[PDB]
């Protein structure tokens, strides 16, 4: 059990992988000594900080709590490189540098990774802002390495493939808690990509019920749930 | 909390609140409400120093919700009633209501007329022999993608005073109709209403109706036609009214 | 007290003014004395009219209807004194002397604003006498409760009694007794408890839920818990549309203790039920109604009049409504000497096209029956139809609660969408159709439950529309074993027409043009035909009064028709089915014999049901 | 605090009436006081159960009325409060205890030696140079028997008709006992011994709970005020055989739309173990409440349970000369076939097979001796009526549905699961009638092989593995998946039964709903002829006698005949003939298991004719019945 | 364990807890008369690693139709995490017996089916139950470095 205090509340999410840097304390409880038979002390981690473990983080060069954060000099360099003519071609050619060719693939991935603008018209109409990209190709054309690069690159990135992705493994599900036996929602794969990228590998071989349960997230950008007394 | 204002990647958090005296029985579940009140702390029977928070309600306001629990009661103000009578005396209010539905959707004029007919609805009639006839109309938009059917569903959910928006994939037989749940403290079964109970007296909207399961489609037949859900489960038998 | 004695003499003056209550108390006492001491016992209760007490003393009427805790026990004391002064019995029993129940009050009359509903019972009506209406649910087990203990001391040889008070028993609040028997007397040394002279009353908790037709938009029905006094115990079964008159009272510390410093829980609220009214499932029969029934029974086409009197809004299905009429007045049941249970309850399965008004006939036989329970294909469970085992709150003991199919005993079950049960529910339903009793062997409980009930059910074919290809397998998706227990398999086809279609169209436009009486035009709703209460009185009269018996002039016709129908989906059970029609038509004629006109109508109806005529 | 009232019942005069009735009354209507003789038998240790009859008390007060004096209505005082009158009668018996007239056997009684040493203590301490509770010395258990044919105890009541006003009164209930617990000892006097003073103390128990004594309250132990620790002794304690069972309301007594209620019956003393589960009984007992102790009594308050302390239990339920009368009647096979289930017509051979199911076959020291029969017929030809009827003639048999099996269930009187017997358990040494053999569970589809083969119910649940006893003959009823029978449909394909089941199984009978005009008439006037008059019709034949079969089949089970060797040679030749027919559509061939079945049918008819040899014409008629089964396989 | 008195801040250290968490009774300051309310010193006290592994007999020595009997084995000190579940393994050490800790009157725990021993002052009127456990001191189980220098160092 990990204690979150002050700003650290609501930072972590259910299913989110984190690196907690915290003080490892111990306290006396009577239940462990009751059910164990030996003078055993419970252990409690008081968290001092939480770092999101985004991507593989095999690179140890990004030293900081948030890898996608910036300083003021980094913002100055962003404003410097944004005014260069041809920055679009630089971003496209720099997107997945380990893959040769495939200019349409890299352009579509850049468009999906940056995305458009969601629009609200008068509080009455909603326009989806994100861009969904399908890569149909022969095997041995490095379609999945681009997906792994987007996993490394995007701010939030969720992966799914094949029969291993259920209809409610995506979207969101409901479940009965062991305490009080109440029906509570559980966030799916698309809940963990609320401002990010969901990536599906081997899309055709996935079941139709599992393929196409994601219409409302990919069109209305929303998950409407009506089950077990929960709407 | 409001789904438009949820934080990124999280779940909407349920918060327990209380009303006293004449603030009680003012809201139907499913409405959108603005509430003013004090944020107090009460100790609960369920770690260290954890005292659960609540809000003691001092004031309830909701333009979408009217007349508290429904009694067919006229609480509209007199000058607004005169303005509404002026709208009913308009020679071309039909085109006004047609253009009011989906101003950002081109075409689909007959769909907009059917939507206005759905929102106004028919008249419920009672016969001396107990014959109850339907006073609502159910509209199914079947067609190609890119015809903005789901945008019409969302706008119907916005315009209607009592409305819920559901899925075909995200639905269930106990989810649309009323469900049988168990109370934790008493260990007794009780019926908690579903999506067609929260939409009683109003509009239920279903998206991707072609895809909802064959056991899931057919729990709706009495709720569409007979305007009731007859449930006999877990020792509880009842006929709830669902005028959706 | 002085004010207590003053209200005692005021209620004594009221009972002196109206001498009908004295006559009723005298009648109860002489009936008990004649049926108990000499060669089914009238209890200690009187029917107090609020209206008759209103013209006597409006202060006492307002005291009863506003603050009944200080007004009902003085009237109890005055009525007990009048019953003691009226009783003149020699040589009484010791248990009769020691254990006397005081004469309780049961209230009738108009209540005005106090006549309420379980949803609108609110905190301003606490400690007030209210009348509520709703469904009985979750009846607790009948369990005795001690209110007076009588002990004997042999060293002194004297009997000492101690009175025991509860929050639910007494309207006034007394200091609670911890229900410990006195081990020893202060002067009489050892004390021995003498059961039999001690006073025990039956205690029962019911739950009055709001009537679901009066539920508002978007809200579930609410419920209250009602204590039943020992006279009113077992008057109510679950599913009863009861009207309970009682004092809406709150009890308990309710979180005001020092342990519950900031818990926001409320107080536990109950109703101490003064009286219980059925609200007339078995309607009383005046002699004018009997004269009308026996006058119309002599007509030759009383079957036709009572058939088209059922649901005039529904056009067509005339033979189906005839079968519905013979279903409500189901045939006689015969129990043989060897123990074979021969079913007298005719059951009907209606399969066919959409919008042929099968579910509307289900709603009509729901409304017009004495006891009717509805169920749906996807809204039912097999355990939820027969019985479910659950704990009880006031006992801490496991017990059964009856499901849908058992609570409708001596009644009808209105099954809609029968073609799409889960197989688990199909097992239980088929078990009732072949056995009429359900055997529950679980939770340490080995019980059998009787269900002698009729079944009307509606179904669609396995296709979207019914085929005219007369395929036996595509009639229903259920197995033919469940088809066999249904006596009348009616099939309906919505064949597309012009003249009859125009007749149905004009009939339903005449149906929509009806305006209910006493209501304004254009506002929201808030050849002889007999009335439907008169039809229910006819059905009730035929059910309890006449038991027909079977006679040979129908029998030769029945065996000739069976040989014609079978030898030229037929079953031997069809023979019993003819009997389940034939004496049922005798229940139309009210005669105790069955004649040829019953058997010919039975053969015609079964030929319509099977061949289509 | 405790105010006092007056009641018009005198306990001293009633005690005088009881102690005069014990020495005065004698029953000369049957042809010295008989109750004094019973107390003499108590003093001679002949009997342990003393039954006071209220009819004897009513006749005694009627005799007092004949003498001219008047009693104090003793039987009404018994019926109002029997709990105090039980102890009053016990003290009246102890006041009039006769001297023993035989050998005492003083070495067996430890309490006599203890009370001898305590009287030595009392004479030594009070030399100066009650002692025991009365329930300790009581070796008799007192019971009450209600009056009959002479009044509330005489009238039998249902469980629902028992109200709160019937507490303290002797009542009578009719009901089926659901659960009977094991016989457990309940204490009445606890003996504690002091290790220092060497004395004892007795503490009486009249509740569900009791508290022990820590320190001795003896005069010698407290005079020097030594703090001796008391030790409980089970040797000198007074015990009673207590058993708690649950009685259920009969379904005829239950109103329409209600669930039957259960009541607790506690039996004590010599009335233990007479109660049996599944038995409809009349129980006359004292209706007493059961109070709690401590926190449960404080929280539940005035709301108190109840139980029944049973006083009397009544069961609701030459032979060879009648057997010889049935012999001289003639045609025992046809009479016992047509007499069984008189609501059906015809179908003689399958009805004879239903009889021979009840007859059964012989065993060998092991080969099973059970015959098993199936009705592999069309729907609507009265299957369940035959199953219910063949349950009603033969006792120790239950109707069951395959929608079946035995399993130990939880939520018992104890927290552990009790081995509640299923349908196969209670049908042991009898007949189990399984309806809808097509519609049955896969677990039962496993279980039927162990039922037929090893005749046991092997259940392993919650770490408990046990083998319950099911020595059961099986009737099966199996409709096919399609109702109609056609030669285009194979029999095994139509019935969809596995081949191993029919390989184990002996005799299938297929009757079909074939429309024949005269046959439908002869069935039709019979079916409506049970509907003409009251109950069973006239049989237009030798009439039925439902009581007569159950002893004749018991005698048939009693003979167990043994057959000769030349008849066995004819059986071998007939088996060779049926294997030659198996060389010759129904695939079903003759097996060695069918030969054992043929043998079972052979000694079944040897049992019916009460014969010592199996006759040759009996064997060929049995193989004719096998040919009838072959005709059923064809049609 | 080391504890401090809440009255006079006196220090009692080297309190040994056999099977339940125990506090000192007598304050070592003769001026102070404290008996209860002792505060634990988390930093000063010395702790050891604990692991409770549950074992059963192997399938070779299981007789016909028997559920396997179980035994709790305590690993302390260096021997923690040495034994992984599902392995044939040999523990050598001490057979010990453990009491019911709840029956000894542990602080903050209510007293909690076989009848055991009683008549103790810490028990009061309650009884004490015993379980067979094991205190193993050495474990064996009877059921990477991709560089040249460390591999030649690890080589014979
Ligand atoms: N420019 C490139 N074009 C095609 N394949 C490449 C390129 N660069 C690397 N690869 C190879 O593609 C492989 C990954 O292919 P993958 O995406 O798994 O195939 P698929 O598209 O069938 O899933 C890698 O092992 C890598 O060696
Ligand atoms: N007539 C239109 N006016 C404006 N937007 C439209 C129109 N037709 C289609 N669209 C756009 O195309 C999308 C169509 O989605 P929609 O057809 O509602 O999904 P579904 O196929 O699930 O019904 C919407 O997001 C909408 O913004
Ligand atoms: N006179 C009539 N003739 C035919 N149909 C009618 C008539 N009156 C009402 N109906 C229709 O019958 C319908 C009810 O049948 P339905 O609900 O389809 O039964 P089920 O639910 O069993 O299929 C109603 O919608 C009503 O419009
Ligand atoms: N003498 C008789 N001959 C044939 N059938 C009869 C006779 N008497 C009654 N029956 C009918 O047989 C039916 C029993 O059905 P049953 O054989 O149990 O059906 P299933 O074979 O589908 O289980 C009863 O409903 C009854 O109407
Ligand atoms: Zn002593
Ligand atoms: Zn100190």
């Amino acid at each position: 059990e990990v204690i979150l205090l002050a700003d650290l509340v609501d930072v972590s999410k259910p299913g989110e992988e984190v690196e907690v840097t915290g003080i490892y304390k111990n306290n006396y409880d009577g239940n462990l000594n009751a059910k164990n038979g030996f003078p055993v002390f419970a252990t409690i981690i008081e968290a001092n900080s939480i770092k999101r473990r985004e991507g593989n983080t095999a690179n140890e060069g990004e030293e900081g709590l948030d890898v996608f954060s910036w300083t003021e000099e980094e913002e100055r360099e962003f404003r410097k490189i944004s005014r260069d003519r041809g920055i679009i071609d630089k971003i496209i050619s720099s997107m997945a540098p380990s893959i040769y060719g495939h200019r349409d693939i890299k352009t579509a991935v850049a468009c999906s990774l940056f995305g458009g603008v969601p629009k609200n018209v008068n509080g009455k109409h909603s326009i989806r802002g994100d861009i969904n990209v399908l890569l149909l190709g022969d095997p041995g054309t490095a379609k999945s390495q681009i997906l792994k690069y987007v996993e490394k690159t995007a701010h939030r990135a969720v992966f799914a493939t094949g029969q291993g992705a259920s209809a409610v493994g995506l979207t969101a599900s409901v479940r009965k808690d062991p305490i009080t036996k109440e029906w509570t929602l559980e966030g799916g794969a698309l809940v963990l990509a609320d401002k990010g990228v969901c990536l599906i590998d081997e899309f055709d071989k996935m079941n139709d019920q599992d393929r196409t349960s994601i219409h409302e997230a990919m069109e209305q950008q929303s998950i409407s749930i009506s089950k077990a007394g929960i709407v | 909390e409001i789904p438009e204002l949820v934080p990124v990647g999280e779940m909407p958090r349920n918060l327990t609140m209380t009303c006293d005296r004449y603030l009680t029985n003012k809201v139907i579940p499913g409405t959108r409400v603005t509430i003013v009140g004090i944020y107090s702390i009460y100790n609960s029977k369920n770690g260290v120093a954890i005292r659960t928070p609540y809000i003691k309600i001092l004031g309830i306001q909701s333009d979408v919700e009217t007349s508290s629990i429904w009694n067919s009661v006229t609480m509209f103000t007199e000058e607004e009633e005169e303005e509404f009578l002026q709208l009913s005396r308009n020679p071309k209010l039909y085109e006004i209501l047609t253009n009011s539905i989906a101003p950002s959707i081109f075409g689909n004029e007959d769909i907009k007329k059917a939507i206005v007919c759905l929102l106004m609805g028919g008249s419920k009639k009672i016969l001396p022999d107990g014959m109850r006839l339907r006073g609502d109309i159910n509209v199914l938009l079947l067609g190609d993608p890119g015809t903005a059917k789901s945008q019409l569903l969302k706008f119907v959910e916005k315009v209607s005073p009592i409305a819920v928006y559901t899925s075909g994939k995200g639905s269930s037989a106990a989810g649309l109709t009323a469900s049988v749940q168990r109370d934790p403290m008493t260990r007794e079964f009780y019926l908690e209403g579903g999506a067609m109970v929260l939409a009683d007296g109003g509009v239920v909207c279903i998206d991707e109706f072609d895809k909802m399961r064959d056991e899931d489609r057919v729990a709706i037949h009495e709720a569409m036609e007979q305007q009731t859900i007859s449930i006999a489960k877990a020792g509880i038998t009842t006929v709830l009214n669902s005028r959706t | 007290d002085a004010v207590f004695g003053d209200r005692v003499r005021r209620f004594q003056e009221f009972l002196d003014t109206f001498t009908s209550y004295r006559d009723s108390v005298r009648s109860i006492q002489v009936y008990n004395s004649n049926n108990a001491a000499n060669y089914n016992i009238l209890p200690h209760r009187i029917i107090i009219s609020l209206d008759d007490l209103r013209e006597f003393d409006r202060s006492f009427w307002s005291g009863i209807l506003v603050e009944p805790a200080y007004f009902i026990p003085p009237a109890e004391k005055a009525l007990t004194d009048l019953a003691d002064s009226m009783d003149d019995v020699p040589h009484p029993n010791a248990s009769a002397v020691s254990s006397r129940h005081p004469w309780k009050l049961s209230f009738k009359g108009s209540f005005g604003a106090h006549a309420l509903s379980p949803r609108t019972l609110t905190a301003q009506h606490l400690n007030k006498l209210v009348s509520v209406e709703g469904i009985v649910t979750k009846t607790s087990l009948v369990r005795p409760k001690l209110i007076r203990s009588v002990h004997y001391a042999a060293k002194t040889g004297r009997f000492h009694y101690r009175d025991y008070t509860d929050a639910t028993t007494t309207l006034t609040t007394r200091i609670p007794t911890p229900a410990i028997y006195p081990t020893e007397d202060t002067e009489g040394n050892k004390l021995t408890t003498e059961y039999g002279y001690s006073t025990f009353i039956d205690h029962q908790r019911i739950t009055v839920q709001e009537m679901p037709e009066m539920a508002p938009a978007g809200q579930l029905p609410r419920s209250i818990d009602v204590i039943l006094d020992d006279d009113l115990v077992d008057k109510t079964k679950p599913g009863d549309r009861v009207n309970v008159v009682g004092v809406f009272k709150s009890l308990g510390a309710g979180g005001m203790n020092q342990s519950n410093s900031n818990t926001l829980i409320g107080f536990k609220t109950l109703i101490l039920g003064n009286t219980v009214y059925p609200l007339a499932a078995r309607q009383m029969l005046t002699d004018f109604d009997i004269r009308n029934i026996n006058k119309l029974s002599k007509k030759k086409d009383i079957f036709d009049i009572l058939s088209q009197s059922l649901a005039p809004s529904i056009y067509g299905h005339d033979h189906i409504k005839k079968a519905i009429l013979l279903m409500l007045m189901g045939g006689v049941e015969k129990n043989l000497e060897n123990g074979s249970h021969l079913r007298g309850d005719i059951n009907i399965l209606m399969v066919g096209d959409p919008s042929t008004a099968k579910s509307q006939l289900l709603r009509f036989v729901l409304n017009t029956a004495s006891l009717a329970i509805a169920t749906t294909g996807r809204g039912s469970s097999g355990v939820g139809l027969t019985a479910a085992v659950t704990t009880d709150r006031e006992t801490g003991e496991r017990r059964l609660e009856a499901g849908a199919m058992v609570l409708a005993d001596r009644g009808v079950v209105c099954i809609d969408e029968f073609d799409k049960m889960t197989d688990v529910d199909r097992v239980a339903i088929h078990e009732v159709m072949e056995q009429q009793t359900v055997t529950i062997a679980k939770a340490g409980i080995h019980t059998t439950l009787n269900a002698r009930c009729s079944v009307i059910a509606a179904a669609n074919p396995v296709f979207g529309q019914y085929d005219v290809n007369r395929d036996p397998h595509q009639n229903i998706a259920l197995p033919d074993s469940l088809l066999s227990r249904f006596d009348l398999l009616f099939v309906v086809t919505d064949d597309i027409n012009e003249i009859r279609d125009r007749s149905i169209s004009e009939h339903v436009l005449r149906t929509h043009r009806y305006l209910p009486p006493g209501y304004l035009e254009g506002e929201p709703v808030r050849p002889k035909l007999v009335t439907i209460p008169f039809l229910r009185k006819y059905v009730q009269y035929a059910k309890e009064r006449v038991i027909p018996q079977l006679t040979q002039e129908a029998i030769n016709v029945i065996v000739k028709n069976y040989t014609d129908l079978r030898n030229d989906p037929i079953t031997a059970r069809t023979l019993e089915t003819l009997i389940r029609l034939a004496t049922a038509h005798a229940k139309v004629r009210l005669s105790k014999t069955v004649n040829k006109v019953d058997a010919k109508v039975a053969a015609n109806l079964l030929r319509f049901a099977l061949l289509g005529e | 605090a405790l105010p006092s009232i007056q009641l018009p019942v005198d306990y001293n005069n009633l005690f005088n009436e009881i102690t005069d009735f014990l020495v005065t009354f004698k029953q000369d209507t049957l042809s010295g006081p008989k109750y004094m003789a019973m107390l003499q038998k108590v003093a001679n240790r002949e009997l342990n159960s003393v039954i006071i009859d209220l009819d004897d008390i009513l006749q005694y007060q009627n005799e007092k009325f004949l003498q001219g004096t008047q009693a104090d209505d003793l039987v009404s005082a018994i019926q109002q409060n029997a709990n105090h009158f039980t102890e009053l009668f016990c003290r009246a018996i102890d006041n009039n205890m006769p001297l023993p007239t035989k050998e005492i056997d003083y070495k067996d009684d430890v309490l006599d030696v203890i009370l001898n040493q305590r009287r030595l203590r009392n004479e030594r301490m009070l030399s100066d140079r009650e002692l025991f509770p009365p329930n300790l010395t009581r070796r008799y258990f007192l019971y009450f028997k209600p009056l009959s044919q002479n009044a509330i105890s005489s009238k039998p009541l249902s469980v629902r008709q028992i109200k709160g006003d019937f507490l303290g009164q002797l009542i009578t209930v009719r009901g089926i006992i659901t659960r009977v617990s094991d016989v457990k000892p309940a204490v009445e006097v606890i003996a504690y011994t002091c290790d220092q003073c060497g004395y004892e103390v007795f503490q009486e128990v009249n509740s569900r709970t009791f508290t022990p004594l820590s320190e001795c309250t003896s005069e010698e132990c407290s005079q020097n005020q030594t703090k001796g620790q008391l030790f409980m002794s089970t040797r000198a304690s007074k015990f009673s055989a207590f058993q708690e069972c649950k009685i259920q309301e009969l379904s005829q007594q239950v109103p329409v739309g209600h669930i039957p209620r259960s009541l607790n019956i506690h039996v004590n003393g010599t009335l233990v173990r007479s109660l049996s589960p599944g038995d409809i009984v009349d129980v006359t007992g004292i209706f007493l409440p059961a109070p709690y102790t401590g926190f449960k009594a404080l929280k539940a308050g005035l709301l108190t349970e109840t139980y029944l302390e049973a006083q009397f239990v009544r069961q609701h339920k030459d032979v060879e000369e009648r057997v010889m009368e049935l012999i001289t009647s003639g045609d025992v096979y046809n009479r016992l076939a047509k007499s069984i289930a008189p609501e059906i017509y015809g179908n003689l051979d399958v009805k004879k097979a239903l009889l021979l199911l009840l007859v059964g076959g012989v065993d060998k020291r092991k080969i099973r001796g059970d015959i098993n029969v199936c009705l592999m017929g069309d729907p609507g030809v009265a299957k369940s009526q035959l199953l219910k009827a063949i349950c009603k003639i033969s006792p120790r048999g239950v109707y069951t549905t395959g929608k079946l099996t035995a399993a130990v269930m939880k939520d018992p009187v104890t927290d552990e699961m009790i081995l509640e017997g299923g349908a196969l358990v209670l049908a042991d040494n009898g007949i189990c009638c399984i309806d809808e053999f097509d519609k049955m569970d896969e677990s039962d589809r496993t279980a039927i092989h162990e039922v037929m083969e090893q005749q046991t119910i092997s259940i392993s649940k919650a770490g408990i593995n046990t083998t319950l006893n099911a020595r059961t003959s099986i009737l099966a009823a199996a409709n096919p998946l399609y109702g109609r029978y056609n030669p285009r449909l194979s029999p095994l394909d139509n019935i969809n039964l596995p081949a191993a089941l029919l390989s184990r199984f002996d005799i299938l009978f297929l009757m079909l709903d074939i429309p024949s005009r005269d046959d439908d008439e002869k069935l039709a006037e019979h079916v409506t002829y049970v509907h003409m008059h009251n109950k069973q019709p006239d049989l237009d034949f030798t009439p039925v006698e439902p009581s007569k079969m159950r002893e004749y089949i018991a005698y048939a089970k009693t003979k167990r005949p043994v057959m000769s060797e030349a008849v066995n040679d004819y059986v071998v030749q007939a088996y060779i003939r049926l294997r030659q027919d198996s060389k010759r559509f129904s695939f079903g061939q003759a097996t060695p298991r069918t030969l054992l079945g043929i043998i079972r049918l052979s000694q079944a008819l040897a049992k019916l004719r009460l014969a010592d040899m199996v006759d040759i014409d009996d064997v060929e008629e049995a193989l004719r019945l096998v040919r009838v089964s072959k005709e059923s396989l064809y049609q | 364990a080391s504890f401090t008195c809440d009255m006079c801040r006196a220090i009692v250290d080297n309190v040994e807890q056999s099977f339940k968490y125990t506090e000192p009774t007598f304050c070592p300051n003769p001026s102070c008369e404290n008996r209860a309310f002792w505060t634990l010193n988390v930093t000063r006290s010395r702790f050891l690693d604990w692991q409770k592994v549950r074992i059963q007999e192997n399938a070779n020595e299981i007789p016909t139709g028997s559920m396997p009997r179980t035994l709790d084995v305590i690993l302390r000190g260096d021997s923690v995490e040495r034994a992984k579940p599902g392995d044939r393994c040999k523990f050598t050490g001490v057979e010990i017996v453990v009491p019911d800790v709840t029956q000894l009157g542990l602080p903050g725990v209510k007293p909690s089916l076989n009848s055991g021993v009683t008549g103790l002052r810490s028990l009061g009127v309650r009884d004490l139950t015993y379980k067979i456990s094991f205190l193993a001191c050495h474990v064996i189980s009877i059921g990477n470095e991709r560089d040249q220098e460390v591999f030649l160092n690890s080589l014979s």
